[PDB]
């Protein structure tokens, strides 16, 4: 009937120069065509954390440290402390 | 950084305070003796360590030595009063 190809005409102009082929905006004045992947190309973007988490910063955090080569010192720390644990027993 | 090391720390570390304190003495008190009833020493005799052996020994001591003497000394003070009254 004439639903049948007006709609489908409807749907096959307005789109087509609404999306995918991207090119013009016929049925309304704002355009999508630079909306929606250039305008919001960032919408996530400020969604999102930016320059943080979206580039996956190489953190590069400082490697696990030990006891800085420490000499016998603290190991007659620890007998010391030790034995004056053990004392009192 | 290194845990504690109780039984790595035992060379200062002693039993208690009186237990060493202790230790020296009773090591030694039990090295040096008679093992059972060593040198009796029983066997003497010269007068003195014969009455010793004798009858003055530990064993009894009753009054029988002190009777003995007893006597010995009325026999002798017998001839002394004889001689003197």
């Amino acid at each position: 009937q004439d639903l049948y190809l007006r709609e489908l005409k409807d749907t096959k102009l307005a789109p087509s120069t609404l999306q995918d082929a991207e090119g013009n905006v016929k049925p309304w004045n704002p355009p999508q065509k630079p909306n929606l992947p250039e305008l919001e190309l960032q919408g996530p973007e400020a969604l999102k954390a930016y320059t943080e988490q979206n580039v996956e910063t190489a953190h590069v955090a400082k490697e696990s440290e030990e006891g800085e080569s420490e000499p016998i010192e603290e190991d007659w720390l620890v007998l010391d402390d030790a034995e004056e644990t053990k004392e009192s027993h | 950084v290194s845990t504690l090391i109780p039984p790595k720390v035992v060379s200062s570390k002693n039993i208690g305070s009186a237990p060493n304190a202790k230790r020296i003495a009773n090591v030694v008190h039990f090295y040096k003796s008679l093992p059972q009833g060593p040198a009796p020493a029983i066997k003497a005799n010269t007068r003195l360590a014969r009455y010793k052996a004798k009858y003055f020994d530990g064993d009894n001591a009753s009054g029988k030595p002190l009777w003995h003497f007893a006597l010995g000394i009325i026999a002798f003070g017998y001839s002394m009063e004889y001689y003197f009254h």
